[PDB]
RNA sequence: GUAAAGCGCACGCAGGCGGUUUGUUAAGUCAGAUGUGAAAUCCCCGGGCUCAACCUGGGAACUGCAUCUGAUACUGGCAAG
RNA sequence: CGGCCCCCUGGACGAAGACUGACGCUCAGGUGCGAAAGCGUGGGGAGCAAACAGGAUUAGAUACCCUGGUAGUCCACGCCG
């Protein structure tokens, strides 16, 4: 499936743009610098790409929702390319690390959300008195903000999606304490964590990072597809 | 050596008659015994390991009709003649004259059936034996000493006592005045909250 | 550090089981009371304890308290001592058995008679 | 100088596991030797190969087929310096009999379970923990 | 009174008051502000005790 | 956050509970201190010291902080048979290899505590901090590898992947 | 490291230790061979005096010693690398 | 150990040609060795400065803060380093 390789050189021919200094425990892929700019080992990423992108393929038919983690000011726009759906949920700037265990407060602002969102969408927003109303308007933006990657997810995600492995510490802890695997895209300079499967890679500016993202994704979410379109089939059979 | 004096008292917190006093008044019924005893009992006690081994050491004393010094013997006795102590401990225990004498009926309660070992009422091979220490084995025979076979609170005990306190291990005779032990007991058979491996591992370190 | 080492390097070893001074290898020990101290001891806890300086029957003089209950011991009387310190109070190793000789304690008893003194007045 | 080339087999596999590696090659001894022999039989190393340079030199491959699970560590007990001898009868099963001795006898370098059975004593060389 | 109740009988103020307030706001409160006082745990000196739930503005 | 090992049915084995305070104007603490140590009623890791604004709380801070927010080293089945030394954060229990099962004696409330703990099959003596919300870690550095089964086999049970891969 | 505790530092004989290979030896190593290790109150197996305490026959770690024979897997001695 | 250099000389740091072949490791005993002042005798003392004097500070002011000012600080070898 040579396929997973040619987004992987595609991706990686950017040939970084940060100094010639990497993060100890990512050595083995990384290649010598050029006057002081890193270049990952492109050939020895690969092999980890092929090995990574048929995982995420098998458990397209265990799937139940994805949820793209990692998300800060500089990463929410190569998210907003990889999910190309609502079958796989996203954030647009910043992420709140750890929803996993606290998942009681996590439902109960999405539930002050969309009650409130459903009175200023009607126009009904308006009592007491206007200092009151805008005041609500304002709690309602603020709402928005802290929720948008979880305000549509039906309960708790069947994997996880990191691509900075360095501010998602306790999101990694609380999902694997709930029993999700974690699939992980971790950088040069970023130390890898305890992640269950890696891809190996260099997430230096916007073009490498959303590609990387998007060949994670065809697999699972196309997978996701054709597993529903066939229970549809094993019904319908019956009747025809 | 039939210690007494205080005797309630231990059973007043054990929660088992302990065999002494029965009757009309065995855990309750005409005897004050734990139905609120005293003028307190609104506090929160404490228990340490040394707490369930007191408490434990305490139940075996009395049930058998023995003492700590009886049973720092009977230590000295299941050490020399090894096996697993506890099993051994608490075969001498049973084997007490005494405990035959007890289980029999020819005194339904402790103080009772040793006061007929001590006052020369039992006999064991047709030899009057006046020690509850004594060790007694399966197929032995136990029998009643002339100038003794008129005691009318013999006669009374071994009635109240009737298929509710006679075991299935003896054969006993209410109009002979004499009995075989058949089979000593252990753990299995007798009750189940006294142990006496535990209370080795105190006594040894 | 070596095994080797230490063999030629001894170690420095105290009695962990053992603190409290005794004297003639023994439990007790008889001494003639030579002084009493009405004392102020140590810790912001404070009374006006009693203390007295004995003149051992073996050749040393020690302070002990007198223990128990109450104070009843004369100046120059011989007494049985026991090892035990009662912290706070100077100079005190030992402490005085109430039973014994000269002493006795105070008002009826539910205590010891070992310590705390007095006849029989209960089981 | 080292003193002992037997502790530093040990350190060898330790840190061989700690570093994520699958070998570890060495200087050897005739004794080395002897000893990888009884760990490999026994399944704490996987296998050895030997080879030559201007002297012995062996190499082995660790029990990083499968990491850490039972044991974590390594040590020799009759080393340079302290020794220590056991009779045929006194020779342990470590931990509770999860796990063994390795037992030099003089009759070679074998473990505690055989130098038991046959009744031959000796230098204890190393335990797993 | 329900409150004092398990007080003067010793039993318990911990959570007797807590279970006061769940009972409270399921038949209509907004929101309930209790406040317990008394020799609680049978100390030699006086104690309180306090807990607020929901909404109580003054 | 921290995994543990299996258990179905919980016991909450609360050995001691206590009270902290340093109450002044403004910022403060008056808060309740409670110890647990959680387990199956034979053997599992997991021990918490928490602390809350009062007694319930008190409590369910303790039972998370035995079941989360907490390194452990693992266990296998409710038995030792890996009786071995260690430390963890200074407290050290030290068990040699002996018989299994027998010989279980220890003061105070810890017969107890070994009961959930899984370690009350080989046991012996206790250095550094002796106090019963510190020493109770006697199934992590009393345990220095993550299983230690009730079969004798545990010993060939590495070994068979080993001779296997060569 | 800081809790009591690394020599103030180098160089290095005596003692302790000894990479790697062969020859050679065998102090310690271990196995073998055989003798000794009274007596119970201790221990293990018996037994008796009303049990027991107590005393005891046989066996024994007799917690202690003995030397020859054999070995070279180990460390030590010595010779050339 | 502080300007920088030379003369004598130690020690390190690289690298090729070439050379010996455990000549190794550690180190009771040990001889040897000073940051500073102290210090024996010699040189030197421009500035600064303990004391001593006198101010200023203050519930007082030996501490604080100041001014004069001597030994000292500065060199060479030496003494328990």
């Amino acid at each position: 499936a040579t396929v997973s390789m040619r987004d992987m050189l595609k991706a990686g021919v950017h040939f970084g743009h940060q100094t010639r200094y990497w993060n100890p425990k990512m050595k083995p892929f990384i290649f010598g610098a050029r006057n002081k700019v890193h270049i990952i080992n492109l050939e020895k990423t690969v092999p980890m790409f092929n090995e990574a992108l048929a995982e995420l393929n098998k458990i397209a038919s265990r799937k139940g929702k994805i949820l793209f983690v990692g998300t800060k000011r500089a990463a929410s726009e190569a998210v907003k390319d990889a999910a190309l759906s609502c079958d796989q949920f996203f954030v647009n700037h910043r992420w709140l690390g750890g929803m996993l265990t606290n998942w009681k407060t996590v439902r109960q602002s999405i539930k002050r959300l969309k009650d409130l969102e459903t009175q200023s969408q009607d126009g009904t927003f308006d009592k007491l008195t206007k200092k009151e109303a805008l005041m609500r308007t304002r709690e309602l933006e603020k709402l928005e903000n802290s929720l948008g990657g979880i305000k549509d997810m039906g309960g708790l995600p069947d994997a996880l999606f990191v691509i900075d492995a360095d501010h998602e510490h306790i999101a990694i802890k609380e999902a694997n304490n709930l029993g999700i695997p974690v699939f992980a895209i971790v950088d040069t300079n970023s130390d890898p964590d305890g992640v269950d499967f890696v891809i190996p890679g260099n997430d230096d500016a916007i073009r490498a990072v959303t590609l990387y993202l998007g060949a994670v994704a065809a697999t699972v979410r196309e997978g996701r597809s054709q597993d529903l379109a066939s229970q549809a089939e094993e019904s319908f059979v019956e009747a025809e | 050596a039939r210690y007494l004096g205080p005797k309630l008292k231990l059973s007043r917190r054990e929660g088992t008659d302990l065999f002494l006093k029965s009757g009309v008044r065995a855990i309750d019924t005409k005897c004050k015994i734990e139905q609120a005893p005293g003028q307190h009992g609104a506090r929160k006690p404490r228990l340490s390991d040394y707490g369930v081994q007191l408490r434990e050491k305490q139940k075996v004393r009395r049930i058998y009709g023995v003492l700590e010094r009886q049973f720092r013997n009977y230590y000295k006795e299941a050490a020399r003649l090894k096996g697993n102590t506890g099993e051994n401990l608490l075969a001498l225990l049973e084997g007490r004259l005494d405990n035959v004498v007890y289980r029999m009926g020819f005194g339904a309660t402790r103080a009772e059936a040793r006061q007929l070992v001590s006052h020369k009422a039992i006999m064991v091979n047709g030899r009057v034996v006046n020690i509850a220490s004594y060790q007694v084995s399966p197929n032995d025979v136990v029998s009643i000493r002339e100038k003794a076979k008129k005691q009318s609170r013999v006669k009374a005990a071994l009635e109240l006592a009737e298929q509710r306190e006679k075991p299935t291990w003896l054969e006993v005779d209410a109009g002979k005045m004499e009995g075989t032990f058949k089979r000593k007991p252990e753990r299995s058979d007798l009750s189940a909250d006294i142990n006496e491996h535990l209370i080795v591992e105190l006594y040894s370190k | 550090a070596t095994v080797n080492q230490l063999v030629r390097k001894p170690r420095a070893r105290k009695v962990a089981k053992s603190n409290v001074p005794a004297l003639e290898a023994c439990p007790q020990k008889r001494g003639v009371c030579t002084r009493v101290y009405t004392t102020t001891p140590k810790k912001p806890n404070s009374a006006l304890r009693k203390v007295c300086r004995v003149r051992l029957t073996n050749g040393f003089e020690v302070t002990s308290y007198i223990g128990g209950e109450g104070h009843n011991l004369q100046e120059h009387s011989v007494i049985l001592i026991r090892g035990g310190r009662v912290k706070d109070l100077p100079g005190v190793r030992y402490h005085t058995v109430r039973g014994a000789l000269d002493c006795s304690g105070v008002k009826d008893r539910k205590q010891a008679r070992s310590k705390y003194g007095v006849k029989r007045p209960k089981a | 100088s080292m003193q002992d080339p037997i502790a530093d087999m040990l350190t060898r596999i330790r840190n061989g596991q700690a570093a994520n590696k699958a070998a570890v090659t060495m200087p050897s001894s005739k004794l080395k030797v002897a000893i990888a022999n009884v760990l490999k039989e026994e399944g704490f190393i996987e296998d050895f190969k030997v080879e030559g340079d201007t002297k012995p030199e062996l190499e082995l491959t660790l029990k990083y087929f499968q990491g850490k699970a039972v044991v974590e560590s390594i040590q020799r007990v009759s080393r340079p310096g302290l020794r220590i001898y056991k009779r045929k009868d006194e020779l342990p099963k470590v931990m509770a009999g999860l796990g063994i001795a390795v037992v030099s006898t003089s009759k070679g370098v074998m473990t505690d379970r055989a130098a038991r059975q046959a009744g031959l004593g000796g230098e204890i060389i190393c335990y797993v923990a | 009174d329900s409150i004092t109740s398990q007080l003067e009988r010793r039993v318990m103020f911990r959570r007797a008051m807590k279970r006061a307030v769940q009972n409270a706001m399921r038949l209509g409160a907004k929101g309930i502000k209790v406040e317990v006082s008394g020799r609680l745990g049978g100390a030699e000196i006086a104690r309180t005790e306090w807990y607020r739930e929901g909404r109580v503005p003054l | 956050a921290h995994i543990e090992k299996q258990a179905g049915e919980l016991q909450e084995k609360l050995i001691a509970v206590n009270r902290v305070s340093k109450t002044v104007k403004g910022g403060r603490i008056f808060s309740f201190t409670a110890l647990t140590v959680v387990g199956d009623g034979n053997g599992r890791v997991g021990f918490g010291y928490g602390k809350a604004r009062e007694v319930p709380a008190a409590i369910q801070k303790a039972m998370e902080k035995a079941r989360r927010n907490m390194i452990n080293v693992a266990l296998n089945n409710g038995t030792l048979q890996h009786p071995v030394k260690g430390v963890h954060t200074g407290s050290r229990v030290f068990m040699q290899p002996a018989s299994e099962g027998t010989g279980i004696i220890a003061g105070g409330a810890m017969r107890a505590v070994l009961e959930v703990a899984g370690v009350h099959n080989v046991l012996a003596k206790a250095y550094g901090s002796t106090n019963p919300i510190n020493v109770v870690r006697a199934t992590i550095d009393g345990l220095e590898n993550m299983n230690s089964p009730e079969m004798v086999a545990a010993k060939r049970g590495k070994s068979v992947e080993e001779i296997l891969g060569k």
